[PDB]
């Protein structure tokens, strides 16, 4: 299905990929969590104006 | 309607930050600005789920395709 081409790797192969399989979630949510903090930042920047505005 | 978020919205977190600054948020009330603060987070989360779903099931094919081979 999804992960046919696993039936292809080697033994090793499995192992290596069961190996980086952690830190390359902790990569993947960091760069998620940079997104979407820059994509707030105008809008929180724009409540801040209006909070001392107002 | 039923938490809306706006196609607009999603459509701005998928971008880059090019033009970022040419948005007038200034024109919004404070309410629809706290509005779509917290539909970005949704949209976090949304893609954080789907993001540790994948890594749910590609974790679980590989073992499952290791004792397959024993
Ligand atoms: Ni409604």
């Amino acid at each position: 299905g999804e992960f046919e081409f696993l039936k292809f790797l080697t033994f090793d192969d499995l192992n290596q990929r069961l190996c980086n399989i952690d830190h390359e979630m902790e990569l993947e949510i960091e760069q998620l969590n940079k997104k979407y903090n820059a994509k707030r930042q105008p809008i929180v920047d724009a409540m801040n104006a209006k909070r001392k505005r107002q | 309607l039923l938490e809306e978020i706006p196609k607009w919205l999603a459509v701005y977190s998928e971008a880059d930050s090019s033009k970022d600054h040419l948005l007038q948020f200034n024109m919004f009330s404070l309410p629809e600005l706290e509005g779509f603060d917290s539909m970005l987070v949704r949209l976090f989360k949304q893609e954080l789920g789907t993001i540790v779903g994948f890594y749910e099931r590609y974790r679980r094919a590989l073992i499952l395709e290791k004792n397959r081979r024993a």
